[PDB]
DNA sequence: TTTTTTTTTTTTTTTTTTTTTTTTT
DNA sequence: AAAAAAAAAAAAAAAAAAAAAAAAA
């Protein structure tokens, strides 16, 4: 989005990976890819694409001891938090468990931690929403109805099943803004993921079980 | 010797039939498992090798299959396992000879249709289909999964026979690497493409497409589920139904696909499917299956003898409810009620009474606020029986939950596809936050919970799917927090016409007691650093789903009579659940299902008493009061 | 020229069992058979399986594991038997039809191994193409010689010659008609959808099945293809075509009388004289119901009906009574549909929410063999002559409840639609159960109130059965005792005075009268009238029109059609004055 | 070389489902 | 404020009319 023009769209190319080049990328992922700029004869018009040769996961999706041992580190993570954000401290040190997660204990519970900052008008809670999703290594940051229904699950589109922001979000940290005026349906399906860490779908076209 | 179309080195491999041949055989003749259990491998003689007491079981019954488990070869010979797992095309044969070799060795008189083909198993498991790689091409490899869809039977030729035009003369071509040779000139007259082929006169095999959903334990972060193709060749058509979980064990097939079904020009990219060898039905995480109830030689003598004791027991009935999902605490009546519904009340057949189908599943719906564990006796559940499947209420929609019509992207022919609900149809459905559902997707269970058939009407096609499924339905109570003030009724907040349905609403509240806290807090930490086994309590309901089928007694009628009296009665207040003639029914499915446990094959007063006490334990009668709230 | 010497002996064999076998009496019955084959518009002629066993085992057994390849020496032996005895046409072919084979197989059994040799199937007609002349052999002529080919068998396909040997006049054509059928319920493995075989009908038995039937199908199953690709397809090639359950063991009162046997007309006459024959079809048709007398009385004579009338001016006269139940639920009215649908035949069940307006009425596709269209039949439409038992009717969609409206308005359903319109006929009643509103029936309230159907919905309604649950001791106890009984003596316990086959029959045979209406009964039907509309002047449940007085006249017909009786006596006016004035309730009201 | 049947592509419309929105208690 | 019914979106399927290319003789 960084790089758009002022008045346009985000443009999407192609990129057919081979060989060692496969099972390296999944979707949301920031990559830099290194490959040659080749046409597929169809003038002479021709489409294009890449051909891979160089994928390496960049920013989040990127793939000493003696301050890590200290009593107050546990602080210094907590107030590194989004620290233009003043004061906040207990948030802050709540959300960072958020990133950690407890452990999944299977005699199956969950080991996630799902943390809700309600409050008045302009008290930065989407501030920290939005740096959650900078930092955490796997996010999606849905506001309100813009991406509401398939794009929180998944839907059919060879028909090929696609997830949405839960399902990209799938093991990661999915940054809900607005909760409260989002679709009752979407609230929903939350309400599963929150408890059941999946998403049951049997719509017409889909009947699966993803995991989430 | 029927053809299977599932199928000095040969050619660039590692293989030489002649030693292929004698290591199996010896493999054959020599093997003993010494970790077999008696009650795993029921009716075999242990001490004496095991196969060739299924070649005996095989000379008896007549079936000319040999189901030959993959790790017995891994364990008896690494190098031959390696083999026929790099080579499934030239190893099966070795062994179809082999195996014929040995069974007409002994039993020199024994009569078949065709010879003996042995059928690999339990591969060694690929836990996600993605992680296979080109290099696995052309390999045995076995895998599990549900299946969502089967096709109709599609005829493959095996011999094309051919006529002359003039003379009419017959001869017989077989295929030869998929390809039949034309004969272009008749043998007899001597004509010139005077031969024509006959399609009724040839011979033909079957082959049947399924779309198999995989379950992969290995699932990486936010990989979608995976369906796949698989082909049943010859004997295998029809042995799995949608909505059966199943083990395929199969050769991974890679096939050219024309850029037009027209045109002979092929994309360079192929596309994947499994011929089947193999089905295994049995999973030790679950119970058996109808199908395995259906073959009488599922339990040894001894353990027959075993689960009758267990039967005699006082506790039967309590150390069952015990056993379900131990992680779950004192929740003793709910744990009863969902063993109910697994054993299920009796199948009757009511066509003679002009009355039409009845059903004989449970339906228990669970009401309580978030807080409790509802989901968790749900998943479990559903991950406990076979044909079991999950929605979760605003997930869902009608046409969904019951049939719908789409474009085979294979054949590319509109089809009609099976719901969700269907799927289950003898298993169980487990319906979560039921209360989060739209009443058009709602109106459907009315008819699956009461005649257990499902009648669409549709451009597509007109037709009554039946399903038999049990709903274990989950609620939330209206508010999402069971307040005192509200009565019942009023707080489960669905229609009457629906909770009518229901044959046990269990209300699951939270009394604020110090010790229930104490203990739950107790066992959940105990759970977090952390019985009658599943082995004993599968078997159990198996044989009681195969053998008992009780039928009521007298004692027992004139019970179910006074207590339907009594119940309406007791109902006929303002705010209480009130009882209706579809309640009766329900108890005797509830007397049934415990006469069902007791394997009494009778149901008496004992078993109505119980229904009954089960009953008003639901909707906590005793603890609710006139003035209901 | 190869002779196929197993085909010719079967030729043989099978022409000497045509001339050979007697009946009981001792003549020849194939021969009084074939004597009606001479006759155009008649090529087929049938042959019991039975007889062909009893006669000749060794041939039977080959025509069974060898009938496609026999089929042509059949019908060549009976074009032979046929031809030596009278001066049928040289060209007119002559075609086989075997039946009462005794075994059956399923749908799902119809593997390879069953390919080109003889089968019977049962199953369930979806819908009929049209019907066609179909070409088995003729002339064929070369652009690049004039040599003409002639008589080169077609396989299922447009075959030419394949090779030169160096029109339509001059040809033999077939009736073909592609009927698909699909599997039937009690078949229908576990969770698994119905199979559907388009089978192939030929002369003559052209047309024996239509959409909603239940039929045996008798032939052979076969390969049809859909450098060149071998993608095959299986089809049935039916012989023969018959019900799956006959009515009669044997359209017009009479022509019913002789299709069936001489036991069934005793059975079918004594029931007519027998008095008190209402409380017996009552009790017959719903043992296991208790009480509600006068819903299954409504029910009876919805399955009899009145008499269908036009008027001079062309208006069309409803001779056919519907009717709705609306109740607290478990008062057994599902049970009621249930009843009507698995008991009468034609009779079609469907659902609240479960069906669309396409499937519920009609639906258009197109042939895909020629350039016509043909009609799939919605459940409406297969329920014509018969009843549609809609449950949960209240829950129907407007869209569909507009439709249904229509068909109870005019009988029938006009479609424009996928390039043809069309005014089909839909001679149905209905049989609705509609839950009240708020799942309740209110007794302080008009029936306007108590459910939520359109008026224009109910006016249309004869009857209206209101089942409130009246929490009474007694009546709970008769209920719980019937049904205790009822699941404790599955099989026995009910002894209904006619076998459903019985009723079934009567009811066939009945529905043909046509009772008049004397003069006295008109005078009674006045003054019914009249007491019925005083009776509106405490307040009803709904107000009483004139469209009563067509409910009355109608359920009067239905009567006499009861007794098979001519003429509507006053009795039968009397008793459909009570059973509609009892369907009126009282509003009460503190 | 010259025909022919197919192949596509390029528009357009139609039908089912789902989702979104509007009205009522 | 929440549920029920209606309307619109949108996606998939079908007709089809016409121009171009590959296979056949
Ligand atoms: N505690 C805070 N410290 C620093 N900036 C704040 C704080 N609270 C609000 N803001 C400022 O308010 C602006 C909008 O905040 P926002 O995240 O939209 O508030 P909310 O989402 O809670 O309504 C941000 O640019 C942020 O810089
Ligand atoms: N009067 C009665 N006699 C016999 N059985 C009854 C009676 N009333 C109710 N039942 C039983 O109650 C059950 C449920 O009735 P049902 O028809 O499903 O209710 P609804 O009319 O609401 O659909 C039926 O199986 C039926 O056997
Ligand atoms: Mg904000
Ligand atoms: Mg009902
Ligand atoms: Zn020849
Ligand atoms: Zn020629």
């Amino acid at each position: 989005s960084d790089q758009v023009p002022v008045g346009n769209i985000p443009r999407s190319i192609t990129v057919l990976v081979e060989g060692e080049n496969t099972r390296i990328a999944q979707p949301g992922d920031h990559v830099s890819v290194t490959g040659i700029f080749l046409p597929i004869l169809r003038g002479l018009l021709s489409e294009t694409y890449l051909e891979a040769h160089r994928i390496v996961k960049m920013n989040k999706s990127e793939d000493e001891l003696r301050q890590i041992a200290e009593e107050d580190f546990y602080e210094k993570l907590a107030a590194s938090i989004a620290p233009e954000i003043y004061g906040h401290e207990d948030v802050k040190k709540a959300l960072l468990l958020l990133l950690v997660g407890g452990v999944d204990q299977s005699p199956k519970i969950r080991g996630n931690i799902n943390i809700c900052l309600m409050g008045d008008p302009g008290v930065a809670k989407s501030q920290l929403l939005s740096y959650i999703d900078r930092l955490a290594p796997r996010s999606q940051y849905t506001t309100g109805r813009g991406s509401s229904g398939v794009g929180l699950t998944a839907a059919v589109l060879e028909l090929t099943l696609e997830g949405g922001a839960l399902v990209l979000a799938d093991q990661g940290v999915c940054c809900i803004d607005e909760f409260d005026k989002m679709a009752e349906a979407d609230r929903t399906a939350i309400h599963e993921v929150m408890e059941q860490q999946t998403i049951s779908i049997a719509k017409a076209g889909i009947l699966t079980t993803l995991n989430a | 010797v029927r053809q299977r179309p599932d199928l000095l080195v040969i050619w660039g491999t590692d293989v030489n039939v002649a030693a292929c041949k004698e290591n199996f055989q010896r493999f054959l003749q020599r093997f003993i498992d010494p970790l077999a259990k008696e009650e795993e491998n029921v009716g075999i003689d242990i001490t004496e090798p095991l196969y060739m007491q299924r070649l005996g079981e095989i000379n008896v019954i007549g079936e000319p299959f040999l189901n030959v488990n993959c790790e017995h070869i891994k364990s008896f010979d690494k190098n031959l396992y390696r083999q026929l797992i790099s080579y499934p095309q030239e190893v099966i044969p070795t062994f179809d000879m082999a195996v014929n070799e040995i069974f007409f060795d002994r039993y020199p008189d024994s009569i078949l249709e065709h010879q003996i083909q042995v059928r690999p198993f339990n591969a060694l498991k690929t836990k996600n289909m993605r992680n296979l790689n080109p290099e696995d091409i052309d390999q045995l490899i076995t895998i599990s999964g549900m299946v969502i869809r089967t096709s109709q039977l599609i005829p493959e030729m095996q011999e094309a026979f051919f006529q002359c035009q003039v003379c009419a003369h017959t001869t017989r071509v077989e295929m030869d690497r998929g390809r039949i040779a034309e004969p272009s000139v008749c043998g007899r007259c001597h004509t010139t493409h005077s031969m024509a082929l006959i399609h009724n006169r040839s011979l033909f095999s079957d082959k049947q497409m399924i779309k198999l959903q995989e379950s992969p334990e290995d699932m990486p972060a936010g990989q979608t589920p995976h369906t796949v193709i698989l082909f049943a060749h010859n004997d295998l058509v029809d042995k799995v139904q949608p909505g059966d979980r199943v083990n395929v064990t199969g050769i991974y097939r890679a096939v050219p696909i024309r850029v037009n079904p027209r045109v002979s020009n092929v994309k360079s990219v192929y596309k994947t499917h499994i011929d089947v060898i193999h089905y295994r039905k049995t999973d030790a995480k679950r119970l058996h299956g109808l199908d395995e109830e259906a073959e009488q030689k599922l339990f040894s003598e001894k353990r027959v003898e075993l689960l009758k004791e267990l039967s005699r027991k006082p506790d039967i009935y309590e150390r069952l409810a015990s056993a379900l999902a131990p992680s779950i605490y004192e929740h003793e009546d709910i744990k009863k009620g969902i063993l109910l519904q697994l054993f299920g009340g009796t199948r009757k057949d009511f066509s003679h009474t002009g009355r039409g189908k009845f059903r004989a599943e449970i339906n228990i719906l669970l009401c309580g606020d978030p807080g409790t564990s509802k989901s968790q006796l749900l998943q479990y559940v559903y991950n406990l029986v076979p044909r079991g499947q999950y929605t979760s209420g605003k997930g869902s929609s009608a046409v969904g939950l019951t049939a719908y019509v789409m474009k085979d992207p294979e054949t590319r022919q509109l089809v009609l596809q099976t719901g969700a609900l269907v799927l289950s149809d003898n298993g169980i459905c487990c319906i979560d936050e039921f209360d989060k559902m739209n009443e058009s997707t709602r109106s459907v269970l009315h008819e699956v919970m009461e005649q257990q058939t499902l009648s669409i009407a549709k451009a597509g096609i007109i037709c009554q799917l039946n399903a038999r499924t049990s709903v274990l339905a989950a609620a939330n109570p209206i508010e999402s927090q069971w307040n005192p003030k509200k009565t019942t009724i009023e707080n489960i907040q669905l229609p009457h016409t629906l909770l009518s349905r229901f044959d046990l609403i269990f209300l699951m509240l939270d009394p604020q007691d110090e010790a229930y806290d104490r203990r739950l807090a107790h066992h959940l930490v105990a759970l977090y650093y952390q019985l009658l086994d599943m082995a004993v309590l599968k078997d159990y309901i198996a044989y009681a789903h195969s053998t008992i089928m009780p039928r009521l007694s007298e004692e027992a009628s004139q019970a179910l009579i006074e207590a339907y009296v009594d119940m309406r009665k007791i109902g006929s207040s303002r705010g209480m659940v009130s009882a209706y003639p579809r309640q009766l029914e329900s108890l005797i499915r509830l007397a049934e299902a415990h006469a069902k446990v007791r394997l009494s094959n009778k149901v008496e007063a004992i078993d109505v008493e119980e229904a009954k006490r089960l009953h008003r334990e639901a909707l906590k009668q005793s603890a609710t009061d006139p003035r209901t709230g | 020229e190869v002779r196929d010497e197993v085909a010719e002996k079967c030729q043989k064999l099978f022409l000497d069992f045509l001339e050979e076998f007697q009946s009981s009496d001792g003549e020849i019955k194939y021969l009084q058979l074939a004597e009606e084959l001479i006759r155009p518009e008649r090529n087929t002629l049938v042959v019991s399986f039975v007889d062909l066993e009893q006669f000749n085992q060794q041939l039977s057994t080959t025509i069974q594991e060898e009938f496609y390849r026999v089929y042509p020496y059949l019908c060549r032996a009976l074009k032979t038997f046929v031809k030596d005895r009278k001066e049928i046409p040289l060209a007119k072919d002559f075609y086989v039809a075997f039946q009462d084979l005794p075994t059956r197989h399923k749908i799902r059994e119809l593997t390879s191994s069953r390919i080109g040799l003889l089968t019977r199937i049962s199953g369930q007609v979806v819908r009929t193409h049209p019907v066609h002349p179909e070409l088995v052999s003729g002339t064929f002529l070369c652009l690049d010689c004039q040599t003409v080919i002639r008589d080169v068998e077609q396989q299922f396909k447009y075959t030419q010659p394949n090779i030169c040997r160096n029109d339509t006049n001059k040809s033999r054509f077939v009736d073909f008609q592609k009927v698909r059928i699909q599997e039937t319920q009690a078949e229908l493995p576990r969770g698994s959808i119905p199979r559907s075989l388009e089978v192939i009908l030929r002369a003559e038995a052209v047309e024996s099945a239509q959409a909603g039937d239940k039929c045996d199908f008798t032939g052979t199953l076969i390969v049809v293809p859909d450098v060149r690709d071998l993608s095959y397809r299986l089809v049935f090639l039916a012989c023969c075509v018959a019900p799956t359950n006959p009515r009669f063991g044997g359209q017009t009162a009479e022509s019913i009388k002789n299709q069936m046997t001489v036991k069934e007309w005793e059975k079918v006459f004594e029931m007519s004289q027998d008095k008190n024959l209402y409380h017996n079809l009552c009790t017959s048709l719903f043992p296991t119901i208790h009480g509600n007398d006068e819903v299954k009385r409504g029910v009876l004579l919805m399955l009899f009906g009145g008499v269908p009338k036009t008027t001079g001016e062309g208006t069309s006269l409803r001779g056919d009574i519907n009717v709705c139940i609306v109740g607290d639920p478990s008062t057994a009215k599902s049970q009621f549909l249930k009843h009507v649908e698995e008991f009468s035949p034609r009779a079609v069940y469907t659902s609240g929410k479960a069906s669309s307006a396409a499937g519920l009425t009609a639906a258009v596709v197109r042939d895909e063999e020629s350039h016509e269209f043909v009609i799939e039949a919605g459940a409406l439409m297969l329920a014509d002559n018969g009843v549609c038992c809609i449950d949960e009717f209240d829950k129907m969609d407007v869209r569909d409840q507009v439709a249904i409206h229509e068909a109870m308005e005019q009988q029938t359903i006009s479609i424009t639609k996928a390039g043809v319109k069309a005014t089909l006929n839909a001679r149905t009643s209905i049989l609705a159960a509609a839950n009240p509103i708020s799942g309740h029936y209110d007794r302080s309230k008009s029936l306007k109130q108590n459910i939520n159907l359109s008026a224009p919905i109910m006016s249309r309604f004869d009857l209206f059965f209101i089942l409130v649950d009246e929490c009474n001791e007694v009546t709970d106890y008769a209920i719980a005792r019937r049904i205790v009984d009822l699941h404790s003596r599955i099989e026995e316990s009910i002894d209904r005075v006619y076998s459903l086959d019985d009723i079934r029959r009567y009811l066939l045979f009945a529905r043909q009268f046509k009772p008049k209406i004397s003069k006295e009964s008109e005078d009674f039907i006045v003054e019914q009238y009249k007491h019925l509309r005083q009776r509106d002047g405490t307040k009803s449940s709904w107000r009483i029109t004139v469209r009563q007085l067509e409910s009355m006249i109608r359920l009067s017909e239905a009567m006499a059609r009861m007794h098979c009786c001519d003429e509507v006596q006053p009795k039968h006016v009397k008793e459909a004055f009570r059973l509609l004035n009892k369907s009126i309730i009282r509003v009460e009201t503190p």
